[PDB]
RNA sequence: AAACUUUCAACAACGGAUCUCUUGGUUCUGGCAUCGAUGAAGAACGCAGCGAAAUGCGAUAAGUAAUGUGAAUUGCAGAAUUCCGUGAAUCAUCGAAUCUUUGAACGCACAUUGCGCCCGCCGGUAUUCCGGCGGGCAUGCCUGUUCGAGCGUCAU
RNA sequence: CGAAAGGGUCCUGUAAGCAGUAGAGUAGCCUUGUUGUUACGAUCUGCUGAGGGUAAGCCCUCCUUCGCCUAGAUUUC
RNA sequence: ACGAGAUUCCCACUGUCCCUAUCUACUAUCUAGCGAAACCACAGCCAAGGGAACGGGCUUGGCAAAAUCAGCGGGGAAAGA
RNA sequence: GUGAGCCCGGGUCGAACGGCCUCUAGUGCAGAUCUUGGUGGUAGUAGCAAAUACUUCAAUGAGAACUUGAAGGACCGAAGUGGGGAAAGGUUCCAUGUGAACAGCGGUUGGACAUGGGUUAGUCGAUCCUAAGCCAUAGGGAAGUUCCGUUUCAAAGGGGCACUCGUGCCCCGUGUGGCGAAAGGGAAGCCGGUUAAUAUUCCGGCACCUGGAUGUGGGUUUUGCGCGGCAACGCAACUGAACGCGGAGACGACGGCGGGGGCCCCGGGCAGAGUUCUCUUUUCUUCUUAACGGUCUAUCACCCUGGAAACAGUUUGUCUGGAGAUAGGGUUUAAUGGCCGGAAGAGCCCGACACUUCUGUCGGGUCCGGUGCGCUCUCGACGUCCCUUGAAAAUCCGCGGGAGGGAAUAAUUCUCACGCCAGGUCGUACUCAUAACCGCAGCAGGUCCCCAAGGUGAACAGCCUCUGGUUGAUAGAACAAUGUAGAUAAGGGAAGUCGGCAAAAUAGAUCCGUAACUUCGGGAAAAGGAUUGGCUCUAAGGGUUGGGCACGUGCGUGCGGUUAACAACCAACUUAGAACUGGUACGGACAGGGGGAAUCUGACUGUCUAAUUAAAACAUAGCAUUGCG
RNA sequence: GAAGCCAGAGGAAACUCUGGUGGAGGCUCGCAGCGGUUCUGACGUGCAAAUCGAUCGUCAAAUCUGAGCAUGGGGGCGAAA
RNA sequence: GAGACCGAUAGCGCACAAGUAGAGUGAUCGAAAGAUGAAAAGCACUUUGAAAAGAGGGUUAAAUAGCACGUGAAAUUGUUG
């Protein structure tokens, strides 16, 4: 809701900052095995569980 | 013209603390205005009638107005009405007079008993 | 109407976030954590759940102080500086 | 006759078996005794020039000091190193430190970044007001100190 | 051959508009009633078996108009 | 008195039949795009016989000609049977 | 080679492997409705059919039914497909860009993907208070994790005075703390403007609350702590500790009646727009005024005079009065009322110029009335119901008391006016649903609230419309069978079928009329009948204001009169009656009882087997028994 | 259209009749809401692991409903299935 | 430090950002998933396409190794005979 506690808003802020694709330079590193963000979240797919 | 309105606060329920009235603005718009509950007239401590001459406000609004607006220039003014004050005065005077009379009668009876014993 | 129609009335929360263990297991009306047992002083664990014990046992986290203890033991819990070292 | 269905073959598909590999498991043996109110285990939130995670770290934040080694790091960018040196490095070691909010968790609370109390220091006109900063204030029990209570036992 | 149009044949039921000494009554102006008059007023009458529709699986039309045409592609003892 | 309680009858009423017909929409149908599942030993024309009251395959006959579309509900399949 | 198998050739491939004798085992598969993974036929098949519906041109683009602009046609129809919120979600919000994947088609579009941006408060919430309730403390249980306990079998602490036997004395009693509501209680903010996206938060103007310090003016006082009024009480002030009293906070449901705001409706006027074959002095749009203050007023009630039967006053509703009515005169609670400040300078409407942009500039106006069984909110006075009587606390004020403190070296410890200073922390985007929540989903389900226009009509019924939203749910063609949904049918009228299942018939309103039975309340809209359109008239039902003389001088007396039974002005919706007129229909769509005779059964209203049974089951009031001082 | 109330006509009074007024009820028709009676209903690998249409019950209260809180499996709660 | 153990459906659930992703109100439940090449030398340049890509032409010892990547079986499919 619009009404939210500071703790809940801090968790939402961390989730918003985590929500991104990986930088493209990650794939060019020596011996890289990361191809995409396997922990990517979307607001319609998986709940944060708060 | 748009005639329908909305609440201006986040309470959506028609509770006793969510009273609104409709105004028209200088901008020509129909709007709500959130208002407080009506003030309550102070009442007599003896009979419970509404006290004449005293404003009816919410309780903390009485701290902002001066003393002569909150009281009546009489004993028990702003706390008891005039009829109850008159009853108090008459009852007090008559009961103390009756106490004096009873004390006189008791002294006379005691003197008669002492004279009979002696 | 005990299925799909009744599932539409689910908009409350039995559990919130626990301050001690971080899970969504703090019963909002009992103020008692189902996972870690907060606010009791002991952390809740049972021998009938080896998996639950191993999910939270020592070493599953950061070991911020405990990981430095074996090195200090190996060097004998010594104090001081090397001889002739730069400093104050 | 073709098409269709089926059979056989070659090549091409589909799929991931087989073979070979293994910075991983599994079992056995040998050695060692070292968590925490001097705040642990665990949790949350942060920290890189360019990172979401894993890793490392804590506002001194992919780290500081110190010791050792002795020329890198590297995906890009940018800089190196007086190379005859208080010195690179995502190096090793590690005795000095830093170590946010919490948690046995400790002013009272916490579904709140809520409300206090004591003592200093600094700033804003400032004896009164406002603000910032620092150090403190849990419980049970022990030893001692000091202040007490009770015809409980006495002396005078 | 096609699209229109005209004529026929069917279906409905008398168009819009104008007019009327038709219209229960009401209100004005004056000759104060002698269609007194003017205004309104469902409706009625006339122009008007009128208007509208008519092949989409109705009919006719070298001689009422306008347009189209000897292709293209595929295959075959 | 009240009743989405159970029952019999009467008047009205009518496409419940008699006895069926016609109209409209959405499907079904055809096309473009998109696109499953149930089920599946192998397969699917019958008749008589096949001791154990059962034949789809065996015996003896009838027969029997590519590849297909809309329907259909006799078997065969099909009931979280 | 009988066989399980063994060996070789050819092709592919890229790093290890085999024979013999012994040793060793997790050592040999077709089945286990196995286990895991992968793949077929079915099959380009079943469908992709609820929520009325789409079309034209242009642009963009490789490509357009489902992108955009314009042009049309429709729907939601104010209990919305509208405008905002609570829960829940958490960036879905805004801008720019976009291959694939997703949006059961398509996609240039997107809640998808990529990069950035966006949430501003002393006044709105939280924060404070307590509610139902929950947890510490004392203390007692329990092997113990822990259980009870929340005022207790607790030394559970506040204030004042003191120069002396200086290292004390006095007063008081109430207990014990914390958590617990973004719908309860509660200090205070409005209007205009502004962004791509926030705004009672930003900007501008204009205010308020709380707390603190200390001035000026005014007030009080030499009769020390104001004056006036018969009174109700008034006025800018006008001392007031301990300890007490009282009020507010603070309160049910329902009924009609009256006041006020807003909405709806009607008339005129200026300005603009549309219609214009004909008609229409026409139809439509703007015409507004906040918080905060000042002033004048507004039901109840209270005060003064006086003394009422020939009882009077008086509501829609029969209450009030010698416990003092009526009447007359006053005092007051109560504004969302009138006027004024705010404030026309704003907002809105119209016009004339300027204008590459940057940018605008200047004129004119924004007015006056009416109505009501209307709708909605609010206030007031009444009334009804209860074997039901409908929170608490924080907090604020008044009073009783008279402790202290107080003046002419002037004093002031004045709830008056003005002035000075200060006000921390989060939360604030967006959705709130036929795509932002839950249901495995962008699921025809479910999920708490306000605000709610015009017509018809009894009516937030159904149907049509305005503002504001949509036009989103795979599309094109054809019109076989069988379906689903909606209809009609001559004559007969239940012959059908287990059974009138289904359908049809009835239905609004006015009037006539209405049986048995009955717990006398009902039955009852029983039954059975007569009517309803349009037009032109008639009648009835209201409001406001207004009386002649004689003196003093627009008010005071002394009279005189109840034909004002009259005039003037204003206003609305019902009801009844009559003529004329169309007709196959007149509650012309919509909306809307079929009725009757009986039987069984449970008294009734109510409740349950969420997802096969709604009932003679359960409950119920009434009745009866038992136990307990 | 219950009590209460007004008027008129009677009655010695109590009361009786007539016309109004008033607005009672776990009364009634019925919109929303709540519920869930019926239909050879739709749907039956559905829009849906209970949905859709028409119809129906109730609709001023033993009515409907949110949040906070309480009762926990040898249990609870139960107008009782 | 080792093994007459297992060799990615085996061996711990986990050889990989595994007690992760994901699910459940919760207690808890809990995967899948390794291999281009010696070296990225991971295809310059030309050309066709809106693009994805295709064709030439290089790189490599090999593209019959093209970030769908060692080998590449069967079920099942396409073309050709
Ligand atoms: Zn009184
Ligand atoms: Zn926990």
């Amino acid at each position: 809701p619009s009404h939210k506690t500071f703790r809940i808003k801090q968790k939402l802020a961390k989730a918003q900052k985590q929500n991104r694709p990986i930088p493209q330079w990650i794939r060019l590193r020596t011996g890289n095995t990361i191809r995409y963000n396997a922990k990517r979240r979307h607001w319609r797919k998986t709940r944060l569980g708060l | 013209a748009p005639t329908r309105v909305t609440y201006r606060r986040r309470n959506p329920y028609n509770t006793t603390s969510n009273r609104t009235r409709v105004i028209k603005t200088p901008g020509g718009q129909l709007r709500v205005l959130h208002i407080k509950k009506r003030g309550t007239a102070p009442k007599c401590g003896d009979c419970g009638i509404k006290l004449p001459g005293i404003p009816a406000l919410r309780p903390r609004e009485y701290a902002t107005i001066s003393k002569p607006k909150k009281t009546v220039q009489r004993a028990y003014g702003g706390s008891r009405c005039g009829n109850c004050v008159r009853d108090r005065i008459i009852r007090a005077f008559l009961i103390e007079e009756q106490k004096i009379v009873k004390k006189v009668l008791k002294e006379q009876s005691q003197a008669e008993k002492k004279a009979s014993k002696k | 109407t005990k299925g799909t129609s009744s599932f539409g009335k689910r908009h409350n929360k039995t559990h919130g976030l626990c301050r001690r263990c971080g899970r969504r297991s703090l019963h909002n009306q009992k103020k008692v954590c189902a996972s870690c047992g907060y606010p009791a002083a002991k952390t809740r664990k049972y021998n009938w759940s080896e998996k639950a014990k191993r999910r939270k046992v020592t070493g599953t986290g950061r070991m911020r102080y405990l990981s430095t203890v074996p090195r200090r033991f190996k060097n004998g819990f010594r104090t001081g500086v090397p001889k002739g070292a730069r400093g104050p």
